[PDB]
């Protein structure tokens, strides 16, 4: 009855808008095209899509959101779901991001 | 450098093939994991590694900075203490310069060893200060 | 037929180099992104 | 230029750049100094610190005797920048960058 997430790794080096992980030692993995949360506080997170899955296990990233305030040596959950956003008809006459935030 | 017959014996196989209690990507703080851990299994002895490592992390405290870069282990006298295989490990990243990887080569050893042993490690996340408390 | 033929001898002057850099980043970035191995050789035995 | 220490030998030479291997220990050369090549027992050629590596490889651009230099030299570090002579001691006279007459 834990709102259980899956820890894939860490963050290793940012450079821009973009970021690459290393896996932790005897983890499930993560998923090619898949949505990731970088944990920049304990209970606020910075959306990452996966690109690159290199022979060495690093992971490449596209970040989103809040990337000023990831850090390198922050924890990665993998939510291990495609990017699904917000649709409908009470969308309309609103402005929205990709990620679907008003 | 003199290493011992049997760790000449290992290095010159196909170890890398071999079977391990977990599958780890391959990488380069993998390669000398594996390497550890294949010689430990044939002694049976596992601890003795680990001990190693934590010798090896006091010495480095001592160190001058950038102790990896200008790195001598033959001449060292704190790695004068440690196993055969760990001290040739060692030389063996010293000789490709690699001996920054020595904190986490032990965390993949450390990782094998606790699959072999069948424990599972939880990390407990607490604020500097705030571990007195892990009751919960 | 003097201003149009310095355009021509200007443009291709400039099309051969930035193919060649093209080329040349291409090759750049693979090499970059190959990394060398362990060394397994007879460390010791020198 | 006067010399103080050894910082290295030299490894790699491609044309006028080249490129040295740390001496024991890595004692360091400053950034944009001027080094001293050991060509000959005697001759010293001049060579100027561009990039200074992780591993402690010295990126060096050569400036004279360029032909003289070789792979396993000695490498000697004046740690001061580039400075010439200047005033009116050299009015009417020839010289080159390094201020050799």
């Amino acid at each position: 009855f834990f709102k259980t997430t899956e820890m894939i790794g860490y963050v290793h080096s940012i450079d821009g808008t973009i970021a690459t992980l290393i896996p932790a030692p005897g983890n499930p993995g993560v998923a090619y095209n898949t949505i990731i949360q970088i944990q920049v506080s304990p209970t606020t997170f910075a959306a990452g899509l996966v690109f690159n899955l290199e022979k060495d296990g690093r992971i490449g990233i596209i970040l989103m959101d809040n990337i000023t305030e990831v850090q390198s040596g922050q924890k990665v959950m993998a939510t291990g779901q495609l990017l699904h956003i917000p649709v409908g008809a009470g969308v309309l006459g609103k402005v929205v991001n990709p990620l679907g935030h008003e | 450098y003199t290493p011992p017959e049997g760790l000449k014996k290992l290095y010159a196989s196909d170890f890398e093939n071999s079977k391990y209690p977990l599958n780890i990507v391959p990488s380069d703080s993998v390669l000398f994991a594996k390497f550890l851990y294949k010689a430990a299994e044939e002694k049976g002895n596992f601890d003795n590694i680990l001990s190693d490592f934590q010798k090896i992390a006091a010495a480095a405290s001592k160190l001058p900075i950038f102790w990896e870069r200008t790195a001598v282990v033959e001449k060292i006298p704190e790695f004068k203490q440690l196993s055969e295989p760990t001290f040739f490990t060692l030389v063996w990243m010293q000789n490709n310069g690699m001996l920054e990887l020595i904190q986490e080569v032990a965390e993949v050893y450390e990782t094998f060893v606790n699959a072999k042993q069948k424990k599972a490690v939880a990390k407990i996340f607490v604020a500097p200060g705030g571990e007195k408390n892990v009751e919960e | 037929q003097q201003r149009t033929s310095s355009l021509y001898n200007k443009t291709r002057q400039f099309g051969i180099t930035a193919a060649l850099i093209e080329i040349l980043s291409a090759m750049s970035s693979l090499e970059g992104n190959a990394m060398k191995g362990v060394r397994r050789n007879k460390f010791w035995e020198g």
